[PDB]
RNA sequence: CCAACUGCAGACCGUACUCAUCACCGCAUCAGGUCCCCAAGCAUAGAAUGCUCUGGUACAUAGAGAAAGGUACACUCAGGGAAGUCGGCAAAAUAGAUGCGUAAGUUCGCAAGAAGCAUUGGCUCUGAGGGCAAAAUUGCCAACUCAGAACUGCUUACGGCGGGGAAUCCAACUGUAUAAUUAAAACAUAGGUUUG
RNA sequence: UACGUCCCUCUCCAAACGAGAGAACAUGCAUGGGCUGGCAUGAGCGGUGGGGCUCGUCCCGAGGCGCUGAACCUUGAGGCCUGCAUGCUCAGGGACAC
RNA sequence: GUGGUAAUGCGGCCAGGUAACAAAUCAAUCCUCCCACGGUGAGCUUUCUUUUCACCAUAAUCCACCUUGGGCCUUUUUACCGCGUUGUUCGGAGCGGGGGCUCAAGAUUGAAAAAUGCAUUGUGAGUUCUGCGCUAAAGCAAAAACCUGGGGU
RNA sequence: CGGGGAAACCCAGGUGGAGGCCUGUAGCGAUGCUGACGUGCAAAUCGCUCGUAUGAUUUGGGUAUCGGAGCGAAAGACUCA
RNA sequence: GCAAAGAUCUAACGGAGAUAUACUCAACAUGCAACGUUGGAUACUGGAGCGGGGAAGGAUUUCGUGCCAACGGCACUCGUACACGAGUUGUUCGGAAACUGAGCACAACGUUAUAUCGUUUUGUUAGGAAAGUGAAGGAACUGAAAAGGGGCAACAGAGAACCUGGGAUUAUAUUCCAAAAAGAAAUUGCAUGUGGG
């Protein structure tokens, strides 16, 4: 509004960074307990960041411990986001029946059973 | 996605208008935001003692 | 979006059945009437009909069930005349009657 | 509509009150000449306008 | 006596449903008539017109299906262009917005959108037009409109939307007015005069 | 009794409906291929473009170029080729003659 | 009855007031729509989409007590110049500056009230009640009911 | 508010929002097709086209004036087909 | 003739409404056409609506269970049809109680062979005696002061003390809900305590 935009501009897109305090989600997959390597892959390596997709460098770290995925970052995400990559890679698997996904806690997603 | 469009300024020609100026955008309008402008910035430089009364009286007429 | 009904069994917009739009804590968007207002206390309409200091502005059961400080005022006409009214009906009061008895004891001093 | 007086309400309600068939054993009496009611009213197509 | 407190009591009639392409009037479940309130998104000047979420509906007898002749709220037509006809009836035709330009006449207000000529898409850019927080200085932010340029394209391609000019007769003008064959030059009008 | 004719079914030189011209295990019908014609270069992908954005590269961008006379359509109220390829038919049924 | 220099706090009869009344212009609150941030659920997913859709509520009645629009008080006095509106105007019959009194409409804090309802909290546009105090040879119904005072009792 | 003039006044730019003003919805009417229908959807309706649309405007309820009478911007119009 | 208002298709259930044969015969050429509910698909209305509420008018058309003779200009297993049984809840919402308006016309008087006629709001009946009770004092009675009789006419003018939630109906709801009234208020009359006087 202050400032007329450009079409050109839309190749760099920077993502809005917290005050301080890295936040931090987790995905449970008890209950639909190999896939565990495969999910990991499929969120690294389809994250976004800035823009570009698989480079995400290391400002966002992931890790899978007790069935549980990790994610903690300094950027400012939305939960949201990993409840839409996650129902991607469920339909791209071909398993978006009889698993759903559910919030739990304030920052964690939790696996289940139609 | 045509309101950003439209924003940067792309289906708003000549050959698009197709009502009047001033239903498009009446001059009454934009003779009241420039008048309010231009006293707003007199009563700001008085209070500030840029200028007198004697200008402020002058200035506030020719506006 | 939603529409209103009315609900009070008069169906006219006329100035007395005046409604405004409330959302309820039902999340529903229903009508309520809008009470009529007035237009307060008065100077007398031949003295130039201003609105008097001091006073409010109520309706019948409202002006019924105030007390007397909300529409009058501790001096001399309270809530009929204004300050300025007062002062000028004591000071012509004052004059006229100096005028008149110096003008009695004229007349008498010239008869006797 | 909602308007209506008390005396008209009551006429009404005796229409309502008569607007019914033959009792059956009326038909078995001893003399009788009574077949149908043949003072029925239908609202579409006789108006009282009361 | 004055206020709050507290106790008890708070009578009568209306209240279903409809309000209309089926509930009222028109012999009827009749393309006619009938007052009031609430009123979304996009295009656009928009309560114009076109399309859509919510709410509502698929009810108005259906099937097969190239005759002639019809009705239409449906279209096109080579060359000519009113030669048709009592008569350009009916159809066609003009058309938005912006810039330039505009005659005789005149009650000086108009005539006037007189007439007429030009431009208009898409894309990528540039300039102008503001506020509050600490000085003709620094940051942070909103809303859209106008103007200019380069590149690029047209099969002239939704809807909606004046044809124009020169004269003669009548009535000054806006208005009313034979419900069901006459809307006019008739009536009214402001202005003028007369009478009691 | 026989010869046969008509209806049902299929085709279109006929046709408002009747009537007509035909066929009745027949390249008859169906689908595909080739021809003949119509429009005008598909979806997708990729290294010239007025300009612009970030670290010699990497991206946003109408349009253009290549694959590409591509893609799609072509008998149907009924274009061609089996003197081009496959699939379906498996005792045709009824009424009169009588 | 009683405070304040004052504007003005607080505890029969008679005269006024409310009821009580046009247009236009401009501008609030409520409500509607849009946009930006988050949270919860559902949709699309050959490919693309930090994505598309829905939801995120607060009644009357009451306490305590900042904005902006009028009217006024006190103090220092205005040299035909000064104040002010989008707009047709105001001033020794008191402009402007300092400090105050009051009215109208809003805001905020809290009680109600989470014990309810369903499965957040900021911008821009539009619309009412409201305020801006009050054509014409056309100039804006009345009364009940109620309110305040002047007097006597 | 700017320019000119000795003076009377003259030329120009804004603001404002008047009018039985204009284009045009809803509303109120009814010009042409001499269209459709004309044993009709209808004992006067339908389609397109057309007049006007801040005013001598349109409309609900209440009230007041009738049969040789009433009312009428006047057509012998209207007074329950 | 039953042609304005664009339009329906499909499967599964339901139903007597069928897959209904003398046999031969696998089946077609011998039971057609049409109906309701649910799911899915495709369209229309398009906020001046085949949306949600009211007045005038109507008066049970409302709801549930059945039924399908007649009526719904074709059809029905369906109906605003037919039969049986049900449904409308108020201190505060609308009216009246209780305002005045354009207006009406009882009394009184006048007129008429005849009241079934006239006047009756420009403050205002009528040749016209139209007032019936405050305070009283010594429990009710009694009577001073007040010119201008009685009434009607607005469910859009004036007036008018209540709001949300409900898992609360087959059908009513700002009307129903019970001691934790789901609850929270406002107002009227009469009494009782407290304080002030
Ligand atoms: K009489
Ligand atoms: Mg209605
Ligand atoms: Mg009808
Ligand atoms: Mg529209
Ligand atoms: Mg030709
Ligand atoms: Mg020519
Ligand atoms: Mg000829
Ligand atoms: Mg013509
Ligand atoms: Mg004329
Ligand atoms: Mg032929
Ligand atoms: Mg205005
Ligand atoms: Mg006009
Ligand atoms: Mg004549
Ligand atoms: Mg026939
Ligand atoms: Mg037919
Ligand atoms: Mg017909
Ligand atoms: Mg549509
Ligand atoms: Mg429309
Ligand atoms: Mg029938
Ligand atoms: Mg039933
Ligand atoms: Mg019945
Ligand atoms: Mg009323
Ligand atoms: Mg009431
Ligand atoms: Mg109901
Ligand atoms: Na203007
Ligand atoms: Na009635
Ligand atoms: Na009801
Ligand atoms: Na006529
Ligand atoms: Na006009
Ligand atoms: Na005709
Ligand atoms: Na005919
Ligand atoms: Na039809
Ligand atoms: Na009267
Ligand atoms: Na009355």
């Amino acid at each position: 509004v202050a400032v007329r935009a450009k079409v050109g501009s839309r190749s760099y897109v920077r993502q809005k960074q917290l005050a301080k305090g890295k936040k931090v989600f987790k995905i449970d997959c008890s209950i639909p307990a190999d896939v565990l390597g495969n999910f990991e892959q499929f969120f690294q390596d389809n994250t976004k960041l800035n823009g570009r997709k698989g480079k995400l460098s290391d400002k966002v770290r992931l890790s899978m411990n007790d069935n549980v995925l990790t994610i903690s970052t300094t950027m400012a995400y939305r939960k949201k986001y990993f409840k839409y990559l996650t129902k991607k890679f469920l339909k791209k698997k071909d398993l978006r029946d009889w698993i759903r996904i559910l919030a739990t806690g304030k920052g964690t997603y939790q696996l289940k059973y139609f | 996605k045509m309101k950003e469009a439209k924003d940067m300024g792309r289906h708003n020609g000549v050959g698009r208008r197709e009502g009047s100026r001033e239903a498009r955008m009446p001059s009454k309008e934009l003779w009241m935001r420039r008048l309010r402008i231009l006293r707003r910035l007199l009563r700001k430089y008085r209070a500030d003692k840029k200028i007198d009364r004697h200008v402020y009286r002058d200035l506030y007429m020719r506006a | 979006c939603p529409r209103v009904q009315y609900r009070r069994r008069m169906h006219y917009a006329t100035r007395g059945n005046r409604m405004k739009m409330v959302r309820t804590p039902g999340n529903k968007l229903v009508m309520q009437k809008r009470a009529k207002r007035s237009q307060g206390i008065h100077t007398p309409w031949v003295l130039g009909h201003k609105r008097l200091g001091g006073t409010k502005a109520l309706r019948h059961i409202d002006a019924r069930l105030a007390s007397r400080h909300e529409k009058s005022v501790s001096r001399a006409y309270g809530g009929v005349l204004s300050h300025d009214q007062v002062r000028d009906r004591v000071v012509r009061a004052f004059l006229v009657e100096e005028q008149r008895i110096v003008k009695q004891a004229l007349k008498e001093h010239s008869k006797m | 509509g909602r308007f209506k007086p008390l005396a008209v309400k009551k006429k009404y309600a005796k229409k309502m009150n008569q607007n019914k068939p033959v009792p059956y054993w009326i038909r078995l009496r001893t003399g009788n000449r009574i077949k149908w009611n043949e003072k029925r009213r239908h609202w579409r197509r006789t108006k009282l306008n009361y």
